């Protein structure tokens, strides 16, 4: 969401 | 956390983030108790009344985190779960009695400056420390008010007398719970809030200088309301079940 | 084991900014 993508 | 402060780097190296894949999002807090085991609240995984029932395939654990939203490239470690264990007697029907669960990581995490396990209390420690007036500490990336922080938040709160706890709610309180917070006459405030569930309530033993997890963020009516208190799962009281599962698996 | 001793604190003999509050309550 507010979240930076996880590898 | 309400009326908390930004945590220092490496302040709670046991703090764990429960995170869902699709949609990518923050489910709850949790704690690292060993290289392969995480402790959280059962309601983070199962709560039928809200149609909540997560499986191991559904989540990811994020360890060594500080930033709520950022992928901490060289610092955090992400793990897949092998298996989930909810207390066979968790009461999601009534009062969240026995709100506890264990998660077994697919692979053990190596420790670091930012990742390190908290201790589980023994009978004597629990006995000396779990005293009304005594302050513990809660951490989480939860709501700032009953609003999302960029970094882990921390607050220190005193354990409240059982009678006070009981008299503050219409909810049936058990021996498996304890409440904490300031009273309206003490002028300080703070509490956990939604998003904080599953997070640790810790105390530092004055005997050996070690951090022990005494509680798990469980429930509360609103956040940081006067005359109300946050409720936590009484870890010691449930220690035999913890041990049981660890030995058994 | 080595539980409850933070690498950046207890291990280096440094105190966090509010831990004293806890200890003072005991
Ligand atoms: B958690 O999932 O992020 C959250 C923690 C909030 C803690 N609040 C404090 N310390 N002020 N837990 C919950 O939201 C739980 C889980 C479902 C219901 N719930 C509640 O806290 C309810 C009260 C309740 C207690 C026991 C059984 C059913 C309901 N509170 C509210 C405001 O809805």
């Amino acid at each position: 969401g507010d979240f930076e993508e996880i590898p | 956390i309400v009326e908390g402060s930004d945590a220092e780097i490496g302040m709670s190296p046991w703090q764990v983030m429960l995170f869902r894949k699709s949609p990518q999002e923050l489910l709850c807090g949790a704690s690292l108790i060993s290289d392969r085991w995480v402790l959280t609240a059962a309601h983070c995984l199962l709560y039928p009344p809200w149609d909540k029932n997560f499986t191991e395939n559904d989540l990811l654990v994020r360890i060594g985190k500080h930033s709520r939203t950022r992928y901490e490239r060289n610092i955090e470690k992400i793990s897949m779960l092998e298996k989930i264990y909810i207390h066979p007697r968790y009461n999601w029907r009534e009062n969240l009695d026995r709100d506890i669960a264990l998660m077994k990581l697919k692979k053990p995490v190596a420790f670091s400056d930012y990742i390190h396990p908290v201790c589980l209390p023994d009978r004597e420690t629990a006995a000396s420390l779990l005293q009304a007036g005594y302050k513990g500490r809660v951490t989480g990336w939860g709501n700032l008010k009953e609003g999302q922080p960029s970094v882990l938040q921390v607050v220190n709160l005193p354990i409240v007398e059982r009678p006070v706890c009981k008299d503050s709610t219409r909810i049936r309180i058990t021996d498996n719970m304890f409440c904490a917070g300031y009273k309206p006459d003490e002028g300080k405030r703070g509490d956990a809030c939604e998003g904080d569930s599953g997070g640790p309530f810790v105390m530092k033993s004055p005997f050996n200088n070690r951090w022990y997890q005494m509680g798990i963020v469980s429930w509360g009516e609103g956040c940081d309301r006067d005359g109300k208190y946050g409720f936590y799962t009484h870890v010691f009281r449930l220690k035999k079940w913890i041990q049981k599962v660890i030995d058994q698996f | 084991a080595d539980c409850g001793l933070r690498p950046l604190f207890e291990k280096k003999s440094l105190e966090d900014k509010t831990e004293r509050e806890l200890l003072e309550s005991y």
